[PDB]
Parts: structure tokens; C-alpha cells; sequence
């Protein structure tokens, strides 16, 4: 159905770009998983600014 | 034997004996129809819990049956080696298949 | 956030410049505490 | 032989009798438990570095076991010809398989 799972938790997401981020996965949902941290760590960013 | 109609039967002590499709396949037939008379005053909860352990059991016993033909298992992360001093280590990914021959 | 590999097994960080500075690759040096963590994120750690 | 419990036993001298794969697998084994009272007080990170050239001659002795089937390398540069003034000199870029039949 070309939906990304496992959203509910924080400490899932970290988990899978850390382990299946060597191309496990299609490149799809691994570029949606990244795309999320670093929406997430411009927030920070914007944040310290 | 496992009688899960008096409670004092069911135990974890038989489940073990018990392979692990036939148990599902027993609870499946069994009727809903359970003796009041005999009943654990100690939380039957307690013989779900050791429903479970046996469970576990059971399935441990088709593990190690299916552990004849796997790999066996490494540490998945770095520090744990008995001498690092020598060389460093490494962890590893369990991304395999256990089929060997 | 990587487990599989010690951190700093065979890097740790040494910058000397204002542009390559890094106030988070830090991490892989040993004994970091908050303390200088909080104050290496203003001023960029360049050794004398 | 090669017992890196007391540090005076591994040495380069075994290590090219081991092969490559069984070292590997020998360190592995070996418990965390290293004898204090024996020691190099020779700066042992030399006997790291005499582990390291041990295992660099094991695996020249794998490698001249699969140099049975390669082909022989030549040079990569130019300018490297015993008589270049007969004809000019071309290096070789290293893109091939090994394997001859």
C-alpha cells in the first residue's frame, strides 16, 4: 500500500536508520526515515538559533 | 496428564511433554464446560502464568530440535571479547539464514 | 546512536579551525562530561 | 607454541606455521584470564606488532596457495622498460579476474 509502519514509538525510527541504513530497505522508506530526523533536528537547530 | 478441566491438573511439569502444535490443537477441543468444585485459591492467574512458562518450554524443546541445522549465534555489539588488547571487535548483523547443509 | 562499533575505536576528534570545528563528533573523545560539552558548543575547541 | 596467556609464548616463529582462518577461531576460544606474573616488560605492544607481522606472513602463505590459478602482475606505470628506446612503455590497469581455467 506504499505506507511507512512503526511511527507510533520514538525509539523505533533511530533504531532502523541506525541498523537498516546501509540499504536493507528501498531506498524509499529509508529516505522518508531520514527526512523526518533531519525535519526533527532542523527544529533543534532552529531552536539553539 | 494435562486436564485444563480441574485446574489442579494443568501444570507446567506436563506441558514440557507436550509437543508445541498438539497443545493448541487440545485447548481447541476441550469444552467450555469447567468443574467449579476444583479451582486454584492461589490466583489462577498463577496456572496462566505457568501455562505460559510451560509454553515456553515447549517451544524451547522445537528450538533445540530445530537447532540442528542453524548457525550458532554471536554478540551483536562491540566491548565483548576476552582480550580487546589484542584487536579491536566488532558486532554483527543477524541478517542471515540458518540453513546450512 | 551506532552500538555495533565502540566509539572511538579508531578516530578521535582533533580540529583546528574555526570552519572544521565539530562541537557533537566530541562524543568520540573519552572522558566528556556535560560540563564541557555545554562550553565547547559556544567556543569552537581549538588547542593552543 | 602460540599461547598468548604467558606473553613469552605467541611470537611470529608459530604464527606462519597457523593458518589464517584457525587463528582467528584460536584467539576466540581463549579466555579473558591472562597470567599477570608473566610479561613483556619489552613494551608488549611490540609483541601486538609481532602479531601483526605474523599474520601478514600467514596470509602471504595464502596467498602463494591461490597464486597457483592467478595470472602474474605486471606494472601499472609507465616509464618502466629495461630498453625503452626500441619502443615506448605503458602501464596495465588491474581490471581483471585472476581465475585461468
Amino acid at each position: 500500500s506504499h505506507r511507512v509502519a512503526f511511527v507510533n514509538n520514538f525509539h523505533m525510527l533511530m533504531y532502523i536508520t541506525t541498523y537498516l541504513g546501509n540499504g536493507e530497505l528501498p531506498e524509499v522508506c529509508i529516505n522518508i526515515y531520514r527526512d523526518l530526523l533531519q525535519h526533527v533536528r532542523a527544529l533543534r537547530q532552529t531552536i539553539t538559533d | 496428564s494435562r486436564v485444563v478441566f480441574d485446574p489442579s491438573n494443568p501444570t507446567t511439569f506436563s506441558v514440557e511433554a507436550i509437543a508445541a502444535y498438539t497443545p493448541v490443537a487440545l485447548i481447541r477441543l476441550l469444552n467450555a464446560s469447567g468443574p467449579l468444585q476444583p479451582g486454584h485459591r492461589v490466583d489462577i492467574a498463577d496456572a496462566r502464568s505457568i501455562y505460559t512458562v510451560g509454553a515456553a518450554a515447549s517451544a524451547a524443546r522445537a528450538r533445540a530440535n530445530h537447532n540442528a541445522n542453524t548457525i550458532r549465534r554471536t554478540a551483536m555489539f562491540a566491548e565483548t571479547d576476552p582480550m580487546t588488547w589484542l584487536r579491536p571487535t566488532v558486532g554483527l548483523k543477524r541478517t542471515f539464514n540458518p540453513r546450512i547443509i | 546512536y551506532d552500538e555495533t562499533i565502540a566509539t572511538g575505536t579508531f578516530f578521535y576528534p582533533v580540529p583546528v579551525n574555526p570552519l572544521f570545528a565539530c562541537p557533537e563528533h566530541l562524543a568520540s573523545l573519552r572522558g566528556m562530561t556535560n560540563a564541557r560539552r555545554v562550553l565547547a558548543k559556544m567556543v569552537p575547541p581549538i588547542p593552543p
